[PDB]
């Protein structure tokens, strides 16, 4: 019996997960524990945070008997995770210091099992520590509007300015083209919630980023129906997907300065 | 300028 | 109180206009005057003159004080149109002599709204005469039929030769793999009124024309579910997608000689 | 009157088995005579050979007064049947000795008939003789299935080995990044037999193949819900699409030795 | 060989 | 190594 051997119901949720970082990462662990399965890798460029949790409670069911770091390529996962058919029951066992991954997909729909053993590397990366931030702005918002205002304005700007303050969340840009601004005021729809705009305003607070690492962020639009931004001056903005539970996927981007 | 994001984090 | 302040219900229509557009015209004037907002401009390469008029009645409300000729890169105008959703109210203003086009778009979804500052440009380009033609033949057809005859027989032909006669109106090619030829004939449907082949003939004509610029005028096919082609001897074909109430796009093309 | 005059109510299925061999094929006989429209052609790099017969009974009707063979190249009649609309009626006919192949499509829609002379070639291809083979093993499962697990393993490797046994049937792989099987096992499913697994086991049997190539036949696909592999020691595998009545596409692929 | 717009048409 | 298509099969 190895030492890690944790069930997915549905294979989608990991597919979405991986599909939502390979972008960003070439190569990181996965950390199982006790919790669950975790992940944190700085972006290929080093301007980029990502930090992962699918808790034990997500899968059905999760064991995993002593601590296992799971260094693996993202691109070789993914040829490998392409195989599993979203609605496939997922299996992901591990021995006891690995050499390999085993995943097991098995077909809803005919009697068809997928079996790789996915060679794993060495990764030798720092734990890097989060820090308890209280910021001075949030904004919860639809995923979706925060990929299309992103992508949208990274036709025309590299930089985006995010204001908070009083009169809602300001992105602007300013390009060859002209200039763009898109806002977001705080509001609440009853029937359809995932399209209120929740604004938590602490102190007025105003910062630049790089629109293609938000847009990168927005292939995590999937997994979630609202997505929250967190500012601060002197922090990293925090991009969050909130799944299920106390599972996530977040994302930290330095500022431009 | 783009910042790094190591300098926001301390390691573990 | 700007000179030019004209609002649409849905940017839908000012989308499909551009991008019906785009590939064939880089930079033009839109002529904002109080019968509404129209363009003329002869495509990059001087085959195809493109004629447009979006109607005050079209908008709501539209107000136009004084004449003003908006210069546009449509590359441009497309990086800021992207970002409207088909669903967004659209409102267009400008000052007199204007630097800008002030574009804004609102959120039928949720609380956001796009506002772009689009810079101008100034354009030197004469108005040329559109005169009375009576056609020796044309033809109303489905749109995205003549989309499929034109994209067709682009496919084995870079020419295409239009024929009306009394047996309907024949597109034929010859190239490398053989002939083709596509006839449509005088057709009514009842319960389906936009299949229908409406044929006014008022003497034999035939023309051939480059189908690569016919192709070009098909991206207009959203616009409209009839396209009404007009030929005589003499003068451009006529493409005309006819819109609600009295607006238009009109293509006319050179035939080859 | 011509030798060769036969009739599909819908050039649907013409389109698709065009499409399913034009990736293999560059040039080919079609063989008219009074069974049918047939085609065997080795693919270009003669690993594989294409047998495909559309049986008289498919057509409404089909006549063909002496045999004719019609040597095309499948991308110039690929040019020519994009412009049949899948529910368009479509007529092939030929003369004696024919120069042209002559193509008719009726639009289902509106009154347009688009009619094509496609040039002829002259084809020598020896005719190759298809032995009476008894198969060690044969697996019938689902057509996108098969297509899925073969696109996928592609991505991790260029050969595939294919073991039948009591156990089933496995598709086994070894790569760079690690190694992937698929086992289908006998299944029915009551309700979706097209999902049932079909294995006839007459001797254990195991052959490596070329994954590009199982890729490329399963742009048969669409053709039919089912796909038949059949495998045997010292012979080609066999994968068969069996169409209505008594049409098939069958596709054979040399092994690895 | 392929027709110019400009001489089906006035300038006004 | 991949075998040819062609020492299958006999000609007619
Ligand atoms: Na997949
Ligand atoms: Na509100
Ligand atoms: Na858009
Ligand atoms: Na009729
Ligand atoms: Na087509
Ligand atoms: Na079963």
């Amino acid at each position: 019996a190895m030492a890690l051997e944790a069930r997915l119901e549905q294979a989608s949720i990991l597919k979405k997960v991986v599909d939502a970082i390979k972008d960003l990462v070439q190569d990181c662990n996965f950390d199982c524990n006790d919790s669950g399965i975790a992940l944190q890798a700085m972006d290929n460029s080093h301007v980029a945070l990502v930090s992962m949790m699918l808790k034990a409670e997500g899968f059905s069911p999760y064991r995993c008997d002593r601590n296992i770091a799971l260094g693996v390529n993202l691109t070789s996962l993914t040829k490998v995770l392409r195989a599993a058919q979203n609605e496939d029951i997922l299996t992901l066992k591990a021995e006891d210091a690995p050499d390999v991954l085993n995943l097991v997909f098995e077909s809803s729909e005919t009697d068809r099992i997928s079996e790789y053993d996915l060679k794993l590397m060495d990764i030798d990366q720092e734990h890097l520590g989060i820090p308890e931030t209280e910021y001075a702005a949030t904004i919860t918002m639809p995923s979706n509007e925060f990929k299309r205002i992103t992508t949208d304005l990274m036709a025309m700007s590299e930089s985006v300015t995010i204001e908070a303050n009083k009169d809602g969340v300001k992105f602007s840009c300013q390009g060859d083209i002209g200039n763009g601004s898109v806002t977001l005021r705080q509001h609440t729809n009853v029937e359809k919630p995932n399209e209120s705009i929740e604004i938590e305003l602490s102190e007025p607070v105003s910062l630049t980023f790089s629109l293609k690492y938000l847009v990168n962020f927005c292939k995590a639009s999937a997994l979630s129906n609202t997505v929250k931004i967190c500012l601060s001056n002197e922090v990293p903005l925090l991009v969050e997907y909130s799944l299920g539970g106390s599972s996530y996927l977040r994302f930290y981007l330095a500022p431009k300065i | 300028q783009q910042a790094r994001i190591e300098g926001f984090f301390k390691v573990i």
